[PDB]
């Protein structure tokens, strides 16, 4: 009966999760950690990273 | 400066070496232009320079 409100409710939190999951995601780099980026690379290609 | 033939590399924004850290540093954003040239013939002496 109330799937509206609650499919409203189901795409926000969903959208956020979506939003935080993409921290996790290396995009085509070796690590998704920045630091892990800062302190195993030179700054030439960490800067690329 | 005068350097070691294998020290040439050190030269450059970002690199991690014993010249580069100690005795002269490069910029990140550093514009121009490094010129290295062989001085056996000047800078070398039969009983060591």
């Amino acid at each position: 009966a109330l799937g509206k409100l609650q499919d409203v409710v189901n795409h926000n939190a969903q959208a956020l999760n979506t939003l935080v999951k993409q921290l996790s995601s290396k995009f085509g780099a070796i690590s998704s950690v920045l630091n892990d980026i800062l302190s195993r690379l030179d700054p030439p290609e960490a800067e690329v990273q | 400066f005068v350097i070691r033939g294998n020290e040439v590399s050190q030269i450059a924004p970002g690199q991690t070496g014993n010249i580069a850290d100690y005795n002269y540093k490069l910029p990140d954003d550093f514009t121009g232009c490094v010129i290295a040239w062989n001085s056996n013939k000047l800078d070398s002496k039969v009983g060591g320079n």
